[PDB]
């Protein structure tokens, strides 16, 4: 009730290309309270460096953030976003899936 | 910007309604507000009247503000001796960011006791402890009369300031006068604004 | 440019 | 409400002094002036928020901290004489009506060499023969003098009451030697009762003159009683004649 | 079109670990300007796009001062909430403030904003005559009453009414180039075998500017309104935005499908098909 989920997209800031510098995104969002942890994975490990924006939220008074990192996408490495929040009880991973 | 109250000064007899300045140059304030100060006394506040609002009241006190023209008034209904005192006005910006207020130099307001059946007089009053050291007290003296300041080093002289007898309705002006010197008593001490129109000067012994 | 003045609720 | 301490105090050159404030309307802005002898409030600093603070127009010598909401201390790194003036405090939301509330005040007075801290000599007159006859009333005149710094507090006291019905104090002291910078002080002030009051001998007067001097722990070396605070007061009694 | 500046306000309590944290984010339109937080080593009001960054110290010194009567303001709400609903000082909750205006395409004023949150749900806001409020709950009453005392709302009006147009006006006007600016979408689509008996289609709108846009999915020329998926319009991370808009159809039938594309940056709507 008073907590809101987040909503998780995964997604790369410029259309992906096997082998091209690019920066791998991941949106959260319609979450609340405000506390939340993000994660970028490659292949399962995390990645060291990754910024975000500043908190702000939506008209309905959710909070939205996004994160981001540079990477360089290939055939088979496999990305992720993994977050947690007090509305869940395990890590929250969601895979990259470069047609969405 | 710059806040201004002109008069400077206001000199009235108690029972007269009067009316207090204030100016600002800048129009753009969240508020004027109205204090009072006495002499080795604090601020005390009077009237809080905000930027949206007018004719604010309070006892005996009433003030108007007219923002669009950087101007306020002060109101004080039937003057009492006790109003004598300073009064400011200060401001504060709408904006600007420093919520810093700015303050006028205020007014200074002389409220004199209305001494109906006035006996001007000058007694000596000697000390309850040891004889040969005395004092001078020029009083019960009109509203209309000055106690200028004392010309010799070795002879003090306080200013008038009227007391209450509150359950005789009754009120009255007093200065004093004394001395470590072996030369006057009394008689001599108010050589200045005199004012012997029946000064009693009791015939000592 | 914030508001200057701010009151508590 | 906004309350000052201390409201006197008297400090030699080079002491380090801290002048507390503090409120209890969760007000978010905080100021400190000083205003010396009918000049004008002239701003030292203020500060709108816990962990903020900003100068005002003499901040020179003087620090400031707000470690809360509630506290706006003042310090004095290393007093000068230049400093000796009146504080007050000053606070206000930063929203609202934008009411300002002062504090009380405090008095400071730095001097180079504490000996020249005196307390009153009190004297009581009493009424004349002529005013009573005249009159019907009696007039006491009590007479503070030879005191230093101006920090005093006068008050009458009638058969163990403090009074304030026909009472008149002079709004502020007189230099007894106007020509000196450091000239000591006295005050005078006018007690009237009626006639029939004065001459009843079981009345009792007395005039009490609070001194706010010395800190009990300053250094003092003079055949002089240390010029602490202190009350200094005289009486006396009513007389058939 | 049209134009806003809003500033966004959180307040978060700290059980028993430092004071609140405050976060102070301003906008203009679809672009973060200003950002202030209060655990950031700066203290300061930070510049957050790049026209802005002429504004003197003047102006900074200000921002920053002001902004942080606001963290103390809420430092305070936050205490006095908790009385209000009379909560223990354990968990920590939050409090949201979000004020601003809105301009026409002419830049003459249209609304104005100021509207509270206490635990991520409505406390108290001001109706759309700048002059009255509006309390979800029997503790806003108190918040209202006092505000009505303090004529809270007359002073806003100034404000919103003036000072907030005036400055975004001075705003979109000192960067024109980034804020007059529209980018069309970059528009394309997909197609994936869902299910074995139909098959994806998403529309695709990116690196557009503003966020306002419209994707609409047309069946034989009708458009199948449920039926559509709609991401929320997200971040690319450059300044610009991307969306998408999908719908699973039986496979042979892609060819009836359609999908529409508006966008200001647009000179005419967009329509493709796979």
């Amino acid at each position: 009730m008073i907590q809101r989920t987040p909503k998780i997209q995964v997604y790369s800031r410029h259309p992906a290309e096997n082998g091209k510098s690019n920066f791998l995104n991941c949106y959260v969002s319609g979450f609340h309270p405000s506390d939340i942890e993000v994660d970028l994975l490659k292949n399962g490990e995390r990645i060291e460096k990754v910024e975000h924006s500043d908190l702000s939220f939506s008209k309905d008074w959710s909070f939205y953030l996004l994160y981001c990192t540079e990477f360089t996408p290939t055939e088979k490495d496999e990305y992720a976003c993994r977050v947690n929040h007090v509305t869940l009880s395990q890590p929250c991973i969601v895979k990259w899936d470069r047609d969405m | 910007q710059q806040v201004t109250q002109i008069p400077a000064a206001l000199s009235v007899p108690e029972g007269e309604n009067l009316v207090l300045n204030c100016s600002f140059t800048d129009s753009a304030i969240y508020n004027l507000q109205w204090f009072r100060q006495d002499p080795g006394g604090k601020l005390t506040s009077l009237l809080l009247i905000q930027s949206s609002q007018r004719e604010q009241t309070s006892g005996r006190l009433n003030a108007s503000l007219d923002k669009s023209a950087g101007s306020s008034t002060l109101y004080i209904a039937a003057s009492q001796p006790g109003d004598s005192a300073t009064y400011l006005c200060a401001v504060r910006p709408t904006s600007g960011g420093s919520y810093i207020p700015t303050f006028g130099r205020g007014t200074s307001l002389i409220v004199h006791p209305y001494i109906q059946n006035p006996d001007p007089a000058v007694y000596q009053l000697r000390d309850s402890k040891s004889s040969d050291k005395s004092v001078c007290l020029f009083t019960d003296f009109d509203s209309q009369t000055n106690v200028s300041q004392s010309k010799d080093s070795d002879v003090y002289i306080t200013d008038k300031c009227v007391l209450d007898m509150r359950s005789m309705d009754f009120k009255s002006n007093s200065a004093v006068a004394w001395s470590n010197k072996s030369d006057f008593a009394c008689a001599n001490a108010f050589n200045n604004s005199i004012i012997p129109e029946d000064t009693f000067f009791p015939s000592p012994e | 440019s914030l508001l200057m003045w701010i009151t508590q609720c | 409400g906004v309350t000052q301490t201390p409201k006197f105090q008297v400090l030699k050159t080079g002491q380090s002094m801290t002048l507390q404030c503090a409120q209890d309307m969760n007000h978010e802005y905080m100021s400190w002036y000083r205003q010396d002898p009918g000049m004008g409030l002239r701003l030292i600093h203020y500060s709108v928020g816990a962990g903020i603070t900003d100068q005002g127009e003499v901040p020179n010598g003087y620090n400031v901290s707000r470690s809360t909401t509630e506290d706006f201390p003042l310090r004095l790194l290393s007093a000068a004489p230049s400093q000796t003036s009146v504080y007050f405090c000053a606070s206000s939301y930063v929203g609202n009506t934008g009411e300002l509330f002062f504090g009380e005040g405090s008095r400071l007075t730095v001097l180079e060499d504490l000996k020249n801290v005196f307390p009153p000599e009190v004297a009581v007159f009493e009424p004349s023969e002529a005013e009573i006859s005249h009159t019907q009333k009696a007039t006491l005149v009590c007479l503070a003098t030879g005191f230093y710094p101006d920090h005093v507090e006068l008050s009458w006291w009638v058969n163990g009451k403090e009074v304030h019905s026909g009472v008149c104090t002079d709004p502020q002291p007189l230099k007894e030697q106007p020509a000196l910078n450091d000239s000591r002080y006295a005050l005078s002030s006018r007690l009237r009762v009626s006639a029939t009051f004065w001459q009843d001998p079981r009345n009792h007067f007395r005039c009490q003159v609070q001194f706010y001097g010395l800190s009990e722990n300053d250094e003092w070396t003079q055949d002089r009683a240390k010029p602490v605070t202190q009350i200094v007061s005289a009486e006396a009694w009513g007389r058939a004649d | 079109g049209s134009h806003s500046m809003r500033y966004f306000f959180t307040s978060v309590s700290r059980p028993g670990r430092g004071e609140p944290r405050f976060i102070a984010v301003g906008y203009v339109d679809d672009t973060q300007f200003v950002r202030f937080d209060s655990d950031a080593a700066s203290q300061r009001m930070e510049p957050r796009a790049p026209w802005i960054e002429q504004e003197g110290p003047e102006y900074w010194d200000g921002e920053t001062r002001k902004v942080k009567a606001h963290s103390q303001t809420h430092r305070v709400d936050l205490g006095t909430l908790r009385g209000y609903y009379n909560q223990s000082e354990a968990g920590s909750h939050t409090v949201q403030r979000m004020y601003g205006c809105d301009v026409g395409s002419d830049w003459r004023f249209l609304r104005g904003y100021h509207q509270y949150a206490y635990d991520g749900k409505d406390y108290i806001a001001l109706k759309e005559d700048l002059r009255s409020w509006t309390a979800a709950d029997m503790a806003a009453q108190t918040t209202k009453h006092k505000w009505e005392a303090a004529h809270v709302a007359e002073q806003l009006r100034a404000y919103l009414e003036g000072t907030c147009v005036e400055w975004l006006r001075r705003y979109l006007e000192n960067g024109k180039e980034t804020l007059q600016r529209t980018d069309a979408p970059k528009t394309h689509m997909t197609h994936h075998a869902v299910s074995d008996h139909e098959a994806t289609l998403r529309c695709w709108a990116l690196s557009f500017y503003p966020a306002e846009i419209t994707l609409t999915w047309q069946r034989d020329g009708e458009d199948q309104t449920q039926d559509t998926e709609l991401v929320e319009t997200r971040p690319a991370g450059d300044g610009t935005f991307q969306k998408w808009a999908a719908v699973v159809v039986p496979s042979g039938q892609e060819q009836r499908y359609t999908c529409h594309v508006q966008h200001e940056g647009l000179p005419k709507p967009l329509t493709l098909r796979w």
